[PDB]
């Protein structure tokens, strides 16, 4: 079947894409939510 | 309280996550009265 | 007309579901009003 | 001409549908315009 | 009527697809009104 | 059904992130009700 | 993988970015707290 | 130009929907004025 | 050169559009800044 | 280069427009601050 | 290999391209920041 074979290395190039994904978020999203919360404080405090 | 009774989109506003502000609200309001008798004691004397 | 069935249908729907928020926003406002009103009482 | 009544048939049906549309969102409309207001009114009374 | 059948399965199987998503809505939106309450009811004590 | 193994997967998933939400909300709220009380003990 | 490469170079680039940001917000919350101060002391 | 009398029809159209809005805006404003005496009025 | 002509031609009717349009955003730019600034000195007034 | 043309054409217009805008905010934060300092004169 | 060649052309003019746009969100980012921080500053002062 040289259709199963193909069907599961796409499968798995799309496995590894999605982790390198995963890793991007958490550094902007890191970013953001601390930046926020400096700004949030730092006006309720004066 | 349960908002669409019957239907499909059926949700409730759970009481778990109320009684915890129930509990920070009875605190916020002792402070706010002993801060009150307090400062009044004090100031018995100098004509408010 | 196939679609003046369906216009209705969703006309219907839409007026169910403002009767169901008419109730939440009473509920939510009388607290909010609530809040405010002890608040003052215990603070000047 | 064919084209001509088959125009004319198309037209026709699309005013009845703006019809049903603007009946539509003047429900939606009035809705949330009055949850606005008495939001509006009741923050600022107290 | 091969077709009559055909659209009817296909009728069928969206219905059961509306009913798994109408119970998705119903955990994420509980979520989503639970949080905005908490942090407003706070905000006003104190 | 290969939709109902799916959609089953996914509310899995939400329910598992609501969790650590609420959690975080609490950490937060915290220091928010900390700042209000020191600054009012502070001034009048 | 030609993929590797690129994803790293991009999030290379989105730290250079953070960084510079860290600096901006100290800046401007600087001047913020600055004028609220001054304020106070001149109006009761 | 079948293009002219189209966008003539649609500012005729508009000119009409912001003279019912400058009406509605009164309505509002005024009442908002007049909750914001009466709270004055009352609470020192 | 057909084309010539015929690429002129349309040109000539896209800056025609541009004229009109443009008289179009005026009004309503004009319209939404002045709703704006009303509600705002009223809000800062009292 | 028929990008370059276009791309400095584009520049050149919007710095008009930036110029035309620094007019605009001079006129309202005027008025704000001119409205916040009769109110205040005039209650406690 | 007529290719290599023409893929190399396309490459280097994306890469001019790319030159004109930094210019041009530089001159719009520096405005939009400016306007904010004046109007943020004035409305603390008083």
């Amino acid at each position: 079947d040289p259709a199963k074979a193909a069907f599961d290395s796409l499968q798995a190039s799309a496995t590894e894409m999605i982790g390198y994904a995963w890793a991007m978020v958490v550094v902007i999203v890191g970013a953001t939510i601390g930046i926020k919360l400096f700004k949030k404080f730092t006006s309720k405090a004066s | 309280f349960v908002f669409g009774a019957g239907k499909p989109y059926e949700f409730s506003i759970d009481c778990d996550k109320i009684n915890l502000f129930r509990g920070v609200f009875a605190f916020l309001l002792y402070v706010a009265t002993f801060m009150y008798v307090f400062s009044t004691f004090a100031n018995i004397l100098r004509n408010k």
